[PDB]
């Protein structure tokens, strides 16, 4: 088989910048590689077929390059409709093709530390038997952030779930929501619930927390 | 007189699978011991015939078809197989009585830079009949509007190239292949072993 | 009219079956390699099965034996029969024509296929009470299936509002929360109510959010 990999998983770029995505292959594919673009909730769109051949109906700023195992899509002047995900596909073993993971291109901005808020379970959700604790990371950039949960200074592992929003059209910021789930049993047996947040815009980690009685 | 298998295995230049070469052997003696005495080949299945029990038989005609394909397509040169090569390039009948020989040729068929002399038909409307050979280079028409000799939307050039690179995996390296077909109709059987 | 119009995807439990339909126009499926590609949520493009012009078909190990690609030349439609479904098959399915070295130029609009053994239940709306600026919101928990719309004060609140995409929990039920950042000097005066609407379960829910003490 043939493995396909893309240079930067994520990428921040300004409108009018020259972007360069890279794609690599397990073997010498010799220019049998196509490039696609995909905006959330739409289908793929072909951009460059056979390494550098532009696809009619696609803007002139899309360049295709590379010939053996290392390949490169280039956008000359990124425009507002160019923020999307770009994957590469392989035509070497057609009709069984494999794809790359994709490279998400987003709106470069100034680093913004997130406002950190921690919500304790509502007494209404305690009647039901389970307890959900929520930690919010609000309005930051870039998207990469880490959120560690502590219950009486015991880092939690298999009981959290995260969710990130889309780049805000006004902010160009992200927001995050980690939900720790528990049981009226466990939540009732421990006092201090806490949420450590590390992120490029915070000097050191930020820990929002609370105590059950409170 | 010995059957000229040497000018088929020792051929310096083999052919693209789409235009697979065919030698028709007749009126001679063939030692199938020398072919399978030497273990120079990677693949040698014999269908409907035993190689050691082949020197005692006779056939009115023996056919030596030769071509070069990707190393991982050699499994497609067997009865009732499907794929690009078996479907659109070289088809073995379900009731096949013959042998299939193959050896890796990453020394001669994969040049520094990549070899593009070997094409395979990658676009066809329907499957080859067994031992059919299709050489058409017409623009393949995937649409309901004629192409008329030019590539573009719905218009695909049907032959494509193997990019034979010597540094690639073995599945993607050139294998030379020889398919010995043994036939016998009501006519003098002149191709005998010893 | 170059377009691939699919349909036939929906909600089905495991061991279940479904027939997806790629109606073609602008090309002839019969003389083209036609693949089925699926993309699981936030996952990426994965090939499913093809069908050549000679009628030869081919599938991936996960569906080999459970899926079945075919076509009705007269109607110029391509179909995918999905039998004995599993929960790893929940993804958006795309029908495409592969142009080999020319690329997969014509893609379908996509049809979603959710395979879950879960009784569609309405969500619970628990509140997230606030503690220079304050935040708050609703925890729309344990609903099925997607999706659920959220608004605040029936549309009088849209600034500082954040309604996250849903997660899929361990129980096979979804749970997303919605938050809003308002001035902390409004807690003792402005009324903040969240509007949760699950159509599939015909559930409309409003829930005043306010502090405790
Ligand atoms: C090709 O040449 C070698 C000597 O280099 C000879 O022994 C060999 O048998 C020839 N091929 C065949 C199939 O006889």
């Amino acid at each position: 088989d043939i493995q396909m990999t893309q240079s930067p998983s994520s990428l921040s770029a300004s409108v009018g910048d020259r972007v360069t995505i890279t794609c690599r292959a397990s073997q010498s594919i010799s220019s049998y590689l196509n490039w696609y673009q995909q905006k959330p909730g739409k289908a793929p769109k072909l951009l460059i077929y056979a390494a550098s051949s532009l696809q009619s109906g696609v803007p002139s700023r899309f360049s295709g390059s590379g010939s053996g195992t290392d390949f490169t899509l280039t956008i000359s002047s990124l425009q507002p409709e160019d923020f999307a995900t770009y994957y590469c596909q392989q035509s070497y073993t057609t009709p069984l093709f494999t794809f790359g993971p994709g490279t998400k291109v987003d709106i470069k901005r100034t680093v913004a530390a997130p406002s950190v808020f921690i919500f304790p379970p509502s007494d209404e959700q305690l009647k039901s038997g389970t307890a959900s604790v929520v930690c919010l990371l609000n309005n930051f950039y870039p998207r990469e952030a880490k959120v560690q949960w502590k219950v009486d200074n015991a880092l939690q592992s298999g009981n959290s779930q995260e969710s990130v929003t889309e780049q805000d059209s006004k902010d160009s910021t992200y927001s995050l929501s980690s939900t720790l789930t528990l049981s009226k049993a466990d939540y009732e047996k421990h006092k201090v619930y806490a949420c450590e947040v590390t992120h490029q815009g915070l000097s050191s980690p930020v820990t929002k927390s609370f105590n059950r009685g409170e | 007189n010995l059957c000229p298998f040497g000018e088929v295995f020792n051929a310096t230049r083999f052919a693209s699978v789409y235009a697979w070469n065919r030698k028709r052997i007749s009126n001679c003696v063939a030692d199938y011991s020398v072919l399978y005495n030497s273990a120079s080949f990677s693949t040698f299945k014999c269908y409907g015939v035993s190689p050691t029990k082949l020197n005692d038989l006779c056939f009115t005609n023996v056919y030596a078809d030769s071509f070069v394909i990707r190393g991982d397509e050699v499994r497609q040169i067997a009865p009732g197989q499907t794929g690009k090569i078996a479907d659109y390039n070289y088809k073995l009948p379900d009731d096949f009585t013959g042998c299939v020989i193959a050896w890796n040729s990453n020394n001669l068929d994969s040049k520094v830079g990549g070899n593009y002399n070997y094409l395979y038909r990658l676009f066809r409307k329907s499957n080859l009949k067994p031992f059919e050979r299709d050489i058409s280079t017409e623009i393949y028409q995937a649409g309901s509007t004629p192409c008329n000799g030019v590539e573009g939307f719905n218009c695909y050039f049907p032959l494509q190239s193997y990019g034979f690179q010597p540094t690639n995996g073995v599945g993607y390296q050139p294998y030379r292949v020889v398919v010995l077909s043994f036939e016998l109709l009501h006519a003098p059987a002149t191709v005998c072993g010893p | 009219e170059v377009q691939l119009v699919e349909s036939g995807g929906g909600l089905i439990q495991p061991g279940g079956s479904l027939r997806l339909s790629c109606a073609a126009s602008g090309l002839i499926v019969s003389s083209n390699y036609m693949s089925w590609v699926r993309q699981a949520p936030g996952k990426g493009l994965e090939w499913v099965s093809v069908l050549y012009a000679g009628g030869s078909t081919d599938y991936a190990g996960s569906v080999k034996g459970r899926f079945t690609i075919s076509r009705d030349n007269s109607k110029n439609t391509l179909y995918l029969q999905m039998n004995s479904l599993r929960a790893e098959d929940t993804a958006v399915y795309y029908c495409a024509r592969d142009a080999a070295v020319y690329g997969i130029d014509v893609w379908g609009q996509g049809t979603t296929v959710t395979v879950s053994s879960a009784s569609t239940k309405g969500p619970s709306v628990f509140p997230l009470a606030p503690s220079g600026t304050a935040a708050l919101g609703c925890l729309v928990k344990d609903y099925f299936p997607e999706p659920v719309t959220v608004s605040w004060n029936s549309g009088a609140l849209t600034s500082g509002v954040h309604t996250f995409p849903a997660v899929l929990q361990s129980s096979g039920l979804y749970s997303l929360s919605s938050v809003v950042t308002v001035p902390s000097s409004s807690l003792g005066t402005q009324t903040y109510i969240c509007n949760v609407n699950h159509k599939p379960s015909n559930t409309k829910v409003d829930k005043k959010v306010e502090p405790k003490s």
